[PDB]
């Protein structure tokens, strides 16, 4: 809309081709992480955590 | 910016209305923008930065 | 200054881009509050900006030019004539960048 | 009295009168009200402009005030 | 033009910061602030006559105590009417 | 106002005469002469403000030979409009 | 002194008004005085510039007759005063001790 791009012009920030889809802890849950199990498809390179 | 209007107008579209000046209208927009960046009116506006 | 308190509103009376740079001193005094010194000193700097930088007009860039400028200035500020390797070690840059900063310092008048 | 501690700025006096009193460096209304008329006429150029303005504000020269100035 | 101009601005700013007692290396973000609300083109920043005249008159009436009108005129190069205006202005403030 | 100002004027005249080699007492004649040829009424003594701007523009276009016009704006801090008017003025005079 | 073409500047000086104009007669008188005293007359303009720059700023008035002569006598008397030559001043100027005392008072009263 005109207002949001007006703010964009005023302050100069630009949101790039990125959208937040990160996992979040469900509300009311407080605890400790025990295991992180990551599977990756064959063909694509694996991260250093993997 | 075409706010409160069905469409926006470019530099040449607004030049034929008031004055055909090219850099003068651009610096008018720049002056208005920097006036809107003053921390006397922009305190509320800055909150809208997170969205 | 001192009377600057009373001058608070008259500072922008029948004003111009001073008022714009009054915004500057706001930021300045904000950083001054960040710095720890009394914010009401900011006007001094700005009036100095009027006396030693005022009188002309300047164009301002928007992008990587100022990034290169700040990197090179942080490189060359610690140069003493025999500390090129010290600059390379401290700032994590190759000899080319520090030598280019030294050439930037040499070529100016 | 809320007028004795007020400076001489609250008189709205004429330019000649606003200049003459600066020669004696009068800063309080009480300071001038302590001074009597028999010694404020020696300064050049006032004699017809002080009584009316002081009476309009309910004050008159020559009055005796103790503990002055109270600081 | 712009790189040398920015370098001069930054070094002068940091020198004034040192003069004011602040750390000079804090000048850079200031010019970055100068960027964020002023970048885009070229503007004319010549004098700002308001504050200069105000500080001039402030010093003028600071020199004034009771009777130095002649010396004020000789030094500041302004007549007695300007002195009267300055004295009235300083009477306006309480 | 007249006595002290006249005394200072005579002091400066005799000092300038001594600097230039003339006898200081001759300054009395000078001031007497001017006191005969400068009277008529009351008017404040200033400078050649028109001549001040004239010599200012003279210096500006003497230093000016091209791009140093920017240096002119860096010399003291002035406008390009007055500089251009001064250039046209020096073109007008032969 | 970058006057240079000041002779050409005389036409703008001829085309100026207000406080200037009369100053040209002052320059002419100063150059005549310099010629009489042996100095080069062309220096006189320089002198006037000095007396224009240092003495400008305030309001002035000049008397014509007796006050001028009294001030001349007083200044001539006290310009040779060193602090302890009152009798010397009386003998040199042919004036009484009272006149020299008045000269001392006039010299010390001015600010």
């Amino acid at each position: 809309t005109p207002e949001e791009k007006l703010l964009r012009a005023i302050f100069g920030e630009k949101a790039s081709d990125v959208k937040d889809s990160s996992l979040r802890v469900p509300n009311g849950v407080s605890g400790t992480v025990i295991d992180v199990q990551v599977f990756t498809r064959d063909g694509v390179e694996k991260d250093k955590r993997a | 910016f075409g706010i409160d209007m069905n469409t926006d107008y470019t530099l040449e579209e607004v030049g034929k209305q008031f004055d055909v000046t090219r850099e003068r209208i651009r610096q008018i927009e720049a002056k208005a923008l920097r006036k809107l960046r003053h921390p006397s009116r922009s305190e509320v506006l800055r909150s809208f930065l997170d969205d | 200054d001192t009377i600057l308190a009373h001058l608070d509103n008259p500072a922008e009376d029948t004003s111009r881009f001073p008022a714009l740079l009054a915004e500057l001193n706001d930021l300045l005094r904000g950083e001054l509050s960040r710095l720890g010194v009394d914010p009401a000193h900011s006007l001094e700097i700005v009036v100095a900006i009027c006396k030693h930088l005022g009188g002309g007009q300047v164009y301002i860039p928007r992008g990587q030019a100022l990034d290169s400028l700040i990197r090179d200035l942080r490189i060359w500020n610690d140069f003493n004539g025999r500390n090129v390797s010290e600059l390379t070690t401290r700032y994590g840059v190759t000899f080319n960048t520090v030598y280019k900063a030294i050439r930037r310092m040499r070529r100016l008048k | 009295d809320p007028i004795l501690l007020r400076p001489v700025d609250d008189l709205e006096l004429t330019v000649r009168s606003a200049n003459c009193l600066k020669a004696e460096a009068i800063h309080y209304i009480g300071d001038l009200v302590q001074r009597t008329e028999v010694e404020l006429l020696k300064t050049p150029n006032s004699l017809t402009e002080i009584k009316d303005v002081l009476a309009s504000r309910g004050l008159s020269l020559g009055m005796r005030l103790e503990n002055w100035p109270p600081a």
